[PDB]
């Protein structure tokens, strides 16, 4: 996720548009830090690798 | 039998050692006594130099 | 404000929607131009809250009472 | 035990430090210098501006015996402007009666003195302090330091002209009356004009507003410069505090000199446009606006510094903000692809298809063509603003692997691009490097003589990066013989002589920016190739310019190279014919990218300039001459040990800062040897049209603004830590009474850190901000840089430090409290403990003069150092052993330095408690300052203060002490009865300044402490002969003065400014 | 006058709904602009251009100047469409090339036509044209100089879209406007902030006002709602919470008169439960006779998703215990000063599940469990003492208890050789745990947790899974994660200290350091995610029934009340069992009919002795093997129950059937 | 372990950390030092 930051701003990746998600990193103030495609894409894998796979 | 199976961590990760959350991921501060900071740090150049690489 | 409505106006009174003579968007760049607004009293004030009420409330600070 | 582990738990789970370590650097400081937060620097406050409001202590006793209800204006619910009440003190609460934009997040709120205040004393460094009661003595300084900080930062507003109105009662003589914002308002008049009150009775307060001017009311001068708008300016006479108006008339004249109107705003925007974006200003009277933008050049500088400290080896912070800068020069620059000129003149190359080796289809493979060569390109050009902190050095890989061979077809084509690629870095060994490329794939074949045997002539090429790795035999040609090496001799004389000059373009304008760049003058911007202006806007192929000659040049020495006897006959005569074609037809290319690198990049580079947010940072272009070539520039922030001047402490204390950045040759050879523009194009129309979005922004604007803070926050640092420390800079010390401990080096730290959060709160910032000096010692700081020659000939740049606004008010503020101490709430002296019964109501805060004593009274025996109590014996009484080596009883008058106590209380609390409640001794300890609290007693009843002052004895601690309270009597307007009353805690000076009246609303005070209504307070009604104007700031604070009230208007710049697309 | 707020204002929604009540602002005279299309486009062009120079330019838009946009077809189709209806050519067109449109027998042969064709360019026929590369802030001047803005891409920020041509080539000013983007053109326009940018859910707006706050802070007219009230006079949409902040600050009460300790900040209290509790701007005492919380503190507290000060800004934690260090027992509230909406409803929830929580050991679940069991509003219970799975109660059923089985862990380690002694030597005088020795302590615990309890828990989790929906109480998330339970998987904290609660509690079978011990070896156990605020499902549980008493509480219960179940078919010799209950106005649920419950199977097990109760019922056991239900498929306008337990509504044998589900109502 | 106890001086390792703000020299030196292990014995 902080791989990509600085080198690609903008710039959607294959189907996967660019979006706005917030964090509180530092102490208490939160920030909008637009992502990149790629990290919209990251931030999807990482929600489904944290609750786990339903098997049928 | 298979997919019941979860690893067994005897030591983890500190829970001190991370950050507030960016959306759903938390950065790990490379202040941290655990073994995963050189994994973290691999990985961090790997992918900065994959986001460089042009093609 | 009132150069976009003159504009529309005068548009309205032409057939065409868009307009060929037009008080607004023009070259000249008068930015300092002021008009006759109802913000301000003859005073120089700011007219947040009018003249009456204010008047009200000046008077209605200092009023004597009935001794108890 | 279990109580006391509990407790051990909470302190260590409470006493967490409020410390963020910088964990997330790279990402933060990138995104800080790509962006900086702008402070929020205007704001408008729409209330009466003041500090101090009078609280009641004690309610009035209107019903009484006396004196019938019928005579008191309460009775008639009549509003007054002071509060009726038999104790009336004055407090601090900041920014009370205020309606403002924008909340400074800061305030200085004192409760009553009734009611304790030592959470506002216990806050900065009493981290230990186990009890919720009671601080530390040893920070009361930094303590007060910081709280005068926070009054002077939150007290930082510009006052607003809101609206008046003719009075219609006979109350005034037509004045004019100002009106303010709010929900429930007419309980303002009567507090902010206190002489509109009528007066029928003989109370205090109607003797005081009679004896007042009548005439100063309200408005009293305008500035109307027209009709139907606002005043600019108005001046009101209205309830204020002297030190609050002071404070903000300072930042209002601070503001004033930033201000600049639309004129220069043009004049500006059109000489950085160079003509190709023009902009119009109104040419009209004006409603007066204010937008401050201007700033000196030291600031600009100092912050540039700090921009410079942050990039510091990294190689990681840069590069984001090179791709930004090559983003902008691509989405303006005319050059674009032509993807078909390099196949195009291949393609028609004479060859025979039965040799193996082809020269087309082989350098067709060796520089395939993919874009990605434009933006590497660009990223390369752009980087010539920046060789300071960046030196773009090519890439490894480009060079040939092992050693190259030039019998080898795919390695003379490799030379061929590396020779092409290099002038275009910024490597100031760039020429050694191009010259050993092809020193390297020919030893054997031909041989040079080299400087020693570890950098002989088969070492990499790459591996020259050192100013003095540079061998003799390319510094003197001579050595490279004509016979023995009659190829190498050629290529050191082409690289000599035809080896591109610096230059420089002009950029930028000084009257409304400041000077940025230093090591070299302003309004000026270096370049590594020349730069000749074209004279026509209709372009045309030409090659007369230094690129292609170079190209050319290295086009005939591959033609002489491959011509040589000793090396045609190896190869056949068609591949010799073959590849004698392909050079004469690669050195007619039609390539048009060195031409517009001749004559456009530059000017369109000096565009682009002003508007960045890294402002350039260069050092001087030298070309061959490795006696100027510039190493280890260096930066620093502090001093070491003694010496108190930069320019002695400068050489010696720096940190070295720039890194190499890579860059392949493939690309910049393609993106060079391939370009054109469209079809039919006008430079003028074409960059007008490209450029006219660029200038609507205002960024550069905010990042003026921030500058103006940024530099502001470090002399405010200095100035605060100049007063608990021991400095090199002049300051003016008040509060040397005020007890403090020894600071150690991370004491400086943490009070630095309290200041930049303090700071950033007030001011609105999310970033770093004066964070980067924090990292060193902050007790010693100065801002200096500089960078030596190969020679060791030095050049430094000190930047003046201009005064801040912030820390005079700051000093201000403490000379004031040096006064008027007793209103932010402190004691001055030292106290007195002993028995005093009597039926006197005299205050413990004024005391009779009889009972105190000093080092110079005779009879006093004066403790310290050292103390030993022995016991008594069979009736004996016991002794405490003097200072000087006596041995005195537990009777008498004696004086004790506070850290005795401290140290031994639970001791001397056993040994002297029963003694002080019964027998005769009175101890004074030296305290220096300390907060107080109130206790008010009827005086009509025995009150006894031993339970007071045993429950103030008792927690004595090596930390925290608790407040020293103390009783006062009511004072009483008739005639009363005596009962007896004891106290045993007296101050030592007259520390009863904060009373303001007692028993206001009637007409004497017959028993207790009594004062009138200070007429020194209100000097401009009470004096005929005073002007208006007329202050004493130092001493009082006259809680009445004129005010001036503003109007300007705060406009965006585009608003103002349209452009005339 | 132009006003932006932090929402998303459309014209028909948001004038019913208002926001101007929901911001605080007492409110013909407003007229409320559209935005839902502009942040769509803002979505949309983010993809290609960067979010700083799309808001730079969008804020330099102005909105009372109205315009359009209006895309033309590529080159070839306007040549064509031109060509087939050609009264519509515009004039500027040449005269050559559009005397030949006029004609027929057009084709590619034609010679002249070609070069005129591709001689053709648009420049001249559409004079303001946004082509593919102009920058974001020409285009916004544009729409701002003109009516019609034409362009020739579809991804572009501003007033409206329409299509010049056919569909087949391609391939209200009030005195006071509101809106929900700030414009710096004019240079009165106004932008109201009593919230902060911290809380603002959109996350686009949030961008937007905090780019426009970095870069314009010193030329925005900040105002607030009191002087936007005063600058004015002179289907129920449900999971819609407002929200306030409460500011009060701790005071030490002395015997003789007041002592102000700390400040503090409350982050999100909902509107209707200070409503009901009735809290008034003054002081108060939160403290029972016995020496706990008031249970109402403890609820607000536990409703709340922050709990900070002033002086600094770090996270505070409230102290359970009593003892001197940072004891807080009175209470005084000063204030509300920011106020919003927020979405109750959870994005993990998605269709139906059981819901699992996992909490720390020093947490206040007794507590909780005792005041949610004690809570109705229309005739439903909320959350019983049942539908409930205790965190202890997964181990308690075995010969040695996991806390007996965790006790016995002194033998194998060098040095102790009973609790006591391993307690202390694991423990310094500090309290606090040493990290080495706690470490070495974990190697041995971690075995048992892996060996001795998961394969007990995973059977007791399915076995509660089965017989019934219920909610989970759990110490960890790998006691959850490492039983593969089937539900959704929730992480909560609160804001008091649970190690201070535990070593006040005693008799929890051993020691109290023992205790201690074992939460911060449960602690440790668990993976690391950042756990969200108990608030969050607090809220979602409570809040959403309050709106549903204050609209249909009047209304008739039958009308309104309305449920869904298995329906086992009556020729099944020897049925309803509810699955879920909706309470909802009459349209609703009569929206709620015709919608398809099928294609949702369950095998259901109901074999038993009558459970004791009410009515005679016998209990069910239904396993879902197809998807679950949608929440959206049910409603946004109709609450709902999370949990329930399954009986069959009525004897004899039992017997698998494959039942569907049924909506039955009166 | 006495001095440890009693020396007042305490060992933190976040100086290196903060000052040099992280193959290349600037992080090598960390590499080696491995200053985030707490052991001082």
């Amino acid at each position: 996720h902080e791989g990509v930051a600085s080198s690609s701003i903008g710039k959607p990746f294959m189907g996967v548009p660019a979006s706005i998600v917030n964090d509180e990193s530092v102490v208490g103030v939160r920030a909008a830090r637009p992502i990149s495609g790629m990290q919209n894409m990251i931030q999807h894998l990482s929600k489904l690798y944290k609750r786990g796979f339903s098997y049928r | 039998q298979e997919y019941t199976q979860s690893p067994e961590i005897k030591v983890p990760i500190p829970q001190k050692d991370w950050t507030g959350p960016i959306g759903e991921i938390r950065i790990l501060k490379d202040t941290t006594s655990s073994i995963a900071r050189y994994l973290y740090r691999t990985w961090y150049l790997a992918a900065a130099r994959m986001a460089a690489q042009p093609r | 404000d009132e150069a976009d409505d003159a504009t529309k106006k005068q548009a309205k009174d032409t057939e065409k929607a868009k307009a060929q003579v037009t008080y607004s968007d023009t070259g000249i760049n008068n930015a300092n131009e002021l008009s006759r607004s109802g913000n301000v009293d003859n005073e120089g004030g700011s007219n947040q809250k009018p003249m009456s009420t204010r008047i009200a409330e000046a008077t209605s600070a200092i009023v004597s009472k009935h001794p108890a | 035990e279990i109580q006391r582990h509990i407790t051990e738990f909470i302190s260590s789970w409470q006493n967490h430090p409020i410390v963020q370590v910088s964990a997330d650097v790279e990402n933060r400081k990138t995104a800080q210098l790509l962006h900086a937060d702008t402070p929020r620097l205007v704001t408008w406050d729409a209330g009466l501006c003041t500090s101090f409001k009078i609280v009641p202590i004690v309610p009035a006793q209107v019903p009484q015996d006396v004196l019938a209800y019928t005579f008191f204006t309460s009775s008639y619910a009549i509003q007054s402007p002071f509060p009726e009440a038999a104790v009336s003190r004055i407090v601090v609460h900041t920014r009370w009666a205020s309606n403002v934009d924008f909340d400074r997040d800061s305030s200085v709120i004192m409760a009553p003195p009734t009611e304790n205040n030592i959470h506002l004393f216990k806050q900065l460094l009493n981290t230990e302090t186990l009890s919720v009661r009671g601080a530390n003595p040893l920070m009361f300084r930094a303590n007060v330091l910081h709280m005068l900080l926070e009054f002077v930062l939150d007290n930082l507003y510009l006052n607003r002209h809101t609206g008046f109105s003719q009075d219609h009662t006979p109350f005034t003589e037509g004045a004019n009356l100002r009106s303010l914002p709010g929900p429930d308002a007419e309980k303002w008049y009567s507090i902010m004009y206190p002489t509109r009150m009528g007066t029928p009775n003989v109370s205090k307060i109607c003797n005081f507003v009679a004896s007042c001017v009548r005439n100063r009311v309200g408005r009293f001068d305008r500035a109307q410069m027209m009709n139907g708008a606002m005043s600019e300016w108005v001046d009101v006479f209205e309830t204020s505090d002297a030190l609050t108006v002071s404070i903000r008339g300072r930042w209002m004249a601070r503001l004033a000199r930033m201000n600049i109107n639309p004129t220069e705003i043009e004049w500006a925007l059109t000489e950085c446009a160079q003509g190709y974006v023009t902009v119009t200003s109104p040419y009209a009277p004006s409603v007066n606006r204010l937008m401050p933008y201007r700033i000196s050049n030291a600031e600009r500088q100092i912050s540039q510094i700090i921009r410079v400290m942050n990039i510091g080896n990294n190689a990681t912070v840069i590069q984001p903000v090179l791709q930004d800068i090559s983003v902008l020069l691509q989405r303006i620059s005319p050059l674009q692809i032509d993807p078909t000129i390099i196949s195009n003149t291949m393609s028609t190359v004479s060859e025979s298809t039965t040799q193996t080796l082809s020269p087309a289809s082989s350098i067709l493979g060796k520089l395939r063509p993919s874009n990605s060569d434009f933006s590497s390109f660009r990223v390369a050009l752009a980087g010539w603003l920046y060789n300071g902190v960046v030196t773009t050095v090519i890439d490894d890989s480009s060079y040939p692997k092992d050693g190259g061979s030039v019998t080898s077809l795919e390695n003379l084509w490799d030379f061929f691009i590396l020779a092409l690629a290099l002038p275009l870095t910024t490597d100031p060994c760039a020429p050694v490097k191009a010259f050993m490329t092809l020193a390297n794939m020919m030893v054997g074949f031909e041989t040079i003589p080299m400087d020693n045997q570890i950098y002989t002539q088969s070492r990499r090429a790459s591996a020259f990066s050192t100013p003095h790795t540079w061998p003799r035999c390319f510094m003197n040609i001579q050595l490279i013989s004509p016979i023995d090496a009659p190829i190498l001799r050629q290529w050191a004389e082409i690289i000599h002589r035809y080896w591109p000059n610096p230059s420089q373009i002009r950029y930028g304008t000084p009257n409304v920016f400041g000077s940025a760049n230093l090591f070299t003058p302003p309004e000026v911007l270096l370049l590594p190739i020349d730069h000749q202006p074209a004279n026509v806007t209709t372009p045309t192929l030409d090659f007369t310019n230094e690129l292609t000659n170079w190209r050319a040049r290295v086009c005939e020495l591959m033609k002489n190279l491959v011509d040589n006897q000793r090396y045609q006959p190896g190869w056949t005569q068609s591949l010799v014919s073959s590849m004698r074609g392909t050079l004469g037809k690669l050195k007619l290319i039609k390539s048009m990218t060195p031409m517009y690198l001749q004559q456009l990049a530059p000017v369109e580079l000096a565009v682009i300039a002003p508007m960045l947010p890294f402002p350039p940072f260069q050092v001087p272009y030298v070309r061959l001459d490795r006696d100027r070539v510039p190493t280890m520039v260096g930066v620093t922030r502090q001093s070491r040990d003694t010496i108190t001047q930069p320019a002695l402490s400068l050489s010696t204390t720096n940190t070295t800062v720039g890194v190499p950045l890579a860059l392949d040759a493939r690309a910049i050879t393609v993106a060079l040897l391939s370009g054109k523009y469209p079809p039919d194009l006008v430079t003028n129309v074409w960059y007008a049209d490209a450029i006219y979005p660029m200038y609507a922004d205002t960024e550069v604007f905010s990042n003026l603004q921030r500058d103006v803070i940024t530099c502001e926050a470090v002399q405010t640092l200095v100035t605060l830590v100049a007063q608990i420390s021991e400095t090199q800079y002049p300051v003016d010390r008040y509060l040397d009474w005020i007890p403090s401990l020894r600071a150690s080096a991370a004491t400086a730290a943490t009070f630095a850190e309290w200041v930049n959060t303090s700071m950033k709160t007030a001011f609105d910032l999310s970033d770093m901000l004066l964070e980067p000096l924090l990292s060193g010692d902050p007790r010693m700081t100065q801002l200096a840089i500089q960078y030596q020659q190969y020679n060791g000939r030095t050049f430094n740049v000190i930047p003046e430090m201009p005064g801040s606004v912030i820390a005079d008010c700051v000093q201000l503020t403490a000379e004031v409290f040096n006064h008027e101490y007793n209103l932010f709430g402190i004691a001055r002296g030292d106290i007195i403990i002993g028995r005093v019964q009597s039926t006197h109501l005299w205050s413990p805060l004024a005391p009779p003069p009889d009972l105190v004593f000093d080092r110079d009274t005779p009879g006093v025996h004066i403790f310290g150092r050292d103390c030993r109590i022995s016991f008594g014996m069979n009736g004996a009484a016991p002794m405490i052993r003097d200072e000087t080596g006596m041995m005195v009883p537990f009777e008498g008058n004696w004086i004790f330095p506070l850290a005795l106590w401290q140290m031994n209380t639970r001791y001397f609390n056993q040994q002297f408690d029963a003694w002080i409640k019964t027998g005769e001794l009175r101890i004074r300890i030296e305290m220096g300052a300390y907060p107080y609290m109130l206790h008010y007693y009827d005086p009509r009843q025995y009150a006894n203060a031993w339970n007071l002052t045993s429950a103030w004895l008792e927690e004595i601690t090596p930390t925290s002490i608790p407040s020293v309270p103390f009783m006062v009597p009511i004072s009483s307007d008739h005639d009363i009865s005596s009962a007896p009353a004891v106290q045993y805690i007296i101050s030592t000076e007259y520390n009863d300044r904060s009373l303001f009246c007692t028993n206001s609303s009637s007409p004497q005070t017959i028993a207790g402490p009594d004062k009138h209504i200070p007429v020194e307070r209100y000097n401009i009604l009470t004096n005929p002969d005073a002007p208006p104007t007329q202050i004493q700031l130092p001493e009082v604070v006259d809680l009445y003065n004129v005010v001036t009230r503003y109007a300007y208007e705060t406009p965006p710049i585009t608003a103002v400014v349209m452009g005339v697309p | 006058a132009y006003i932006a707020v932090p929402a998303v204002v459309d014209s028909r929604s948001s004038e019913a709904i208002g926001l101007l009540e929901s911001f605080g602002v007492d409110a013909n005279d407003v007229s409320y602009q559209d935005h839902d299309y502009v942040v769509d486009q803002l979505q949309y062009m983010l993809d290609g251009y960067e979010a700083g120079d799309v808001i730079d330019a969008l804020v330099y838009r102005n909105w009372l100047h109205h315009s359009v946009y209006c895309l033309l077809p590529p080159k070839s189709q306007l040549l064509e469409y031109w060509k087939s209806n050609p009264s519509v050519i515009p004039d500027n067109v040449d005269r050559r090339l559009r005397k030949r449109l006029m004609l027929k027998k057009d084709l590619r042969k034609d010679d002249e036509y070609n070069q005129l064709a591709r001689a053709f360019k648009i420049s001249d026929v559409y004079a303001p044209l946004i082509s593919s590369t102009t920058s974001p802030m020409t285009m916004i001047q544009n729409l701002n100089q003109g009516e019609i803005v034409y362009t020739t891409t579809d991804r572009v920020i501003g007033a409206r879209v329409l299509l010049y041509a056919p569909r087949k080539y391609y391939a209200p000013h009030s005195r006071f406007n509101v809106g929900t983007f700030p414009s710096i053109a004019t240079p009165k326009c106004s932008v109201m902030s009593g919230v902060d940018i911290e809380s603002i859910p959109n996350e686009f707006i949030k961008l937007f006002y905090q780019r426009v706050k970095s870069i314009h802070a010193n030329i925005l007219n900040d105002i607030s709602p009191q002087i936007v009230s005063d600058m004015i006079n002179r289907h129920v949409d449900v999971y819609r919470v407002d929200v306030v902040n409460v500011l009060f600050e701790v005071v030490d009460v002395a015997d003789g008169l007041r002592s102000v300790s700390r400040k503090l900040i409350m982050h999100t209290v909902p509107v209707c439960i200070l409503e009901l509790l009735g809290i008034e701007i003054a002081d108060y005492c939160i403290r029972q006779e016995d020496g706990m919380f008031t249970d109402w503190f403890l609820l607000l507290t536990m409703l709340s998703d922050g709990l900070t000060d002033r002086r600094t800004h770090c996270q505070y934690l409230i102290n359970p215990s009593s003892m001197p260090p940072d004891v807080i027992l009175n209470i005084s509230i000063t204030g509300f000063i920011n106020r919003h909406t927020i979405d109750v409803m959870p994005d993990v929830y998605d269709f139906i599940k059981p819901i699992g929580a996992v909490l720390p050991k020093g947490s206040f679940k007794s507590t909780i469990m005792r005041v949610l069991d004690s809570i109705s509003v229309l005739g439903v219970k909320i959350m019983p003492r049942a539908h409930v799975v205790d965190s202890d109660e997964v181990g308690e059923q075995m010969e040695p208890t996991f806390e007996h089985a965790v006790m016995e862990i002194y033998k194998g380690i060098a040095g102790v050789d009973s609790l006591d002694d391993l307690t202390k030597w694991v423990l310094n005088s500090d309290l606090v745990p040493h990290d080495d020795r706690l470490g070495q302590l974990f190697q041995a615990f971690l075995p048992l947790a892996k060996d001795l309890l998961a394969p007990m828990a995973r059977q007791f989790y399915d076995n509660s899974m089965s017989e019934g929906r219920l909610l989970t109480f759990a110490h960890a998330d790998s006691e959850l994660l490492n039983a593969n339970y089937f539900g959704h998987l929730l992480r909560l904290k609160i804001p008091y200290i649970t190690e201070v609660n535990l070593m006040i509690r005693k008799n929890r079978e051993g020691g109290e350091l023992f205790q201690l011990v074992l939460s911060y070896l449960y602690k440790m156990y668990a993976t690391s995610a950042q756990p969200k605020w108990f608030g969050s499902l607090l809220r979602l549980l409570i809040c959403p029934w309050l709106h549903m008493e204050k609209l249909i509480g009047e209304a008739d219960p039958a009308s309104t009340s309305a449920e869904i179940g298995w329906h086992v078919p009556r020729e099944q010799l020897m049925g309803f069992i509810p699955y879920v209950s909706i309470r909802a106005p009459r349209l609703v649920i009569e929206e709620l009919m015709e919608k398809n419950w099928g294609q949702y199977h369950a095998q259901v097990i109901v074999t038993d002795q009558l459970v004791v109760g009410e009515p005679r019922r016998v209990s069910a056991k239904a396993v879902i093997k197809g998807n679950h239900l949608p929440v959206k498929l049910i409603s946004r306008f109709a609450c709902f129950t999370l949990t329930s337990k399954y009986e069959m509504r009525l004897t004899g044998r039992g017997a698998a059937y494959n039942a569907r589900l049924a909506f039955r109502s009166d």
